[PDB]
């Protein structure tokens, strides 16, 4: 009575799908990210733990290209070797879950791959917007 | 065995204490050293 | 530097009340003697050149 | 909310969440004894006997 589509519109609901139809919803997640007389003390560490670990992913974005965007693109290819997956089978086949165990290994790699092509990115800009 | 011009530095001090009861009180001795003790006011 | 008390020394334990505890020095078994320290001679003289140098 | 085709391996031996429950119980039962009173002034000889029976 209450409806299927709110609660796959609901907070981790779309974890079972694939990657392609899970897609549609991140705003959820990311909302429930945040916010939503010595106990309080306990109370207060969780808080500011939350608020730096969501600190930091911003800041990690923050130095990647896109800050509010949510879905990025980038200039570095993905290296076959990393994955070799067929591009049909990889967003209608798999789930979130098993995709980060295939490619938690290949971690820290892609992370400076990205500083390293928009630091490049930046003094690129630079230079262009120098020149004139 | 005591030097009458020189000073021993331990005091054996014997006096009243508590028990685990109350109405129950005690003798108990120890040592001290001379720095820790002074002297109120024969004995 | 050595340093030592060289009086062997006994504690001994005294309840004040329910459940509380006292330590206290008992008895003192062999030689009454008396604390010190000590130093190299030499060491000492040398190290004292070098800080007046 | 349900989540579906989704396969977790749960243990409830090595589960965390016992232990700190079992921390703030004992924690929570010792913040309700703070504002109550001592006894020590109660542990005395006790003359004792039989009830009347
Ligand atoms: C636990 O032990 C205590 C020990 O002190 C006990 O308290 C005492 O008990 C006795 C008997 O119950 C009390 O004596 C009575 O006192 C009342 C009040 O003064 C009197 O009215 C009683 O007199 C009656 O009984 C007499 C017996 O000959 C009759 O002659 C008379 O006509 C009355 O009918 C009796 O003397 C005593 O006063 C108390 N003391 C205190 C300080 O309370 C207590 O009862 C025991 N409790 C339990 C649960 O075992
Ligand atoms: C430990 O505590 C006890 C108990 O209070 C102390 O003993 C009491 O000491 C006083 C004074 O030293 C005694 O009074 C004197 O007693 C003698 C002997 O009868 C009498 O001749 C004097 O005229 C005076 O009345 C008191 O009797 C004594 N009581 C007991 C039960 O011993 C004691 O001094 C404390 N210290 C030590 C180290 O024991
Ligand atoms: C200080 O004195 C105590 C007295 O008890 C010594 O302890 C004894 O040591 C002997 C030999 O080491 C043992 O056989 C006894 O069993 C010990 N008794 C106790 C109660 O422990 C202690 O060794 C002395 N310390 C020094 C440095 O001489
Ligand atoms: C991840 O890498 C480790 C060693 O780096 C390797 O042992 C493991 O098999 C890898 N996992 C996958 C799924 O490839
Ligand atoms: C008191 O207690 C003892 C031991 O429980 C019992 O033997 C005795 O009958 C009781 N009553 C009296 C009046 O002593």
């Amino acid at each position: 009575a209450v409806g299927i589509g709110a609660v796959f519109l609901g907070f981790l609901g779309a974890a079972g799908s694939t990657m392609g139809a899970a897609s549609m919803t991140l705003t959820v997640q990311a909302r429930n990210l945040l916010s939503g007389t010595v106990w309080g003390i306990k109370q207060l560490q969780a808080r500011v733990l939350a608020v730096e670990r969501y600190l930091r992913d911003q800041q990690l974005l923050g130095i990647w290209g896109c800050s509010g965007k949510l879905i990025c693109c980038t200039n570095v290819p993905w290296n076959s070797s990393w994955s070799n997956r067929n591009l049909s089978e990889i967003w209608d086949n798999m789930t979130w879950l098993q995709w980060d165990k295939e490619i938690s290994n290949y971690t820290q790699i892609i992370y400076g791959l990205l500083e390293e092509s928009q630091n490049q990115q930046e003094k690129n800009e630079q230079d262009l917007l120098a020149l004139d | 065995n005591i030097t009458d011009d020189m000073r021993g530095e331990l005091k054996n001090c014997s006096f009243n204490m508590t028990t685990e009861l109350r109405d129950k009180k005690q003798k108990v001795y120890s040592l001290f050293y001379r720095l820790d003790v002074v002297q109120i006011n024969s004995n | 530097i050595n340093c030592t008390r060289p009086n062997n020394n006994t504690r001994k334990s005294i309840r004040i009340g329910p459940g509380q505890a006292f330590y206290a020095t008992g008895d003192i078994i062999g030689d009454i003697r008396q604390a010190h320290c000590n130093v190299s001679k030499a060491t000492w003289n040398e190290t004292l050149g070098k800080v007046v140098k | 909310i349900h989540l579906e085709n989704v396969t977790e391996e749960f243990n409830m031996w090595k589960n965390n969440m016992v232990e700190q429950m079992h921390t703030d119980i004992i924690s929570l039962w010792d913040q309700s004894l703070k504002p109550c009173v001592k006894l020590t002034p109660l542990c005395v000889t006790l003359q004792c006997t039989n009830v009347t029976n």
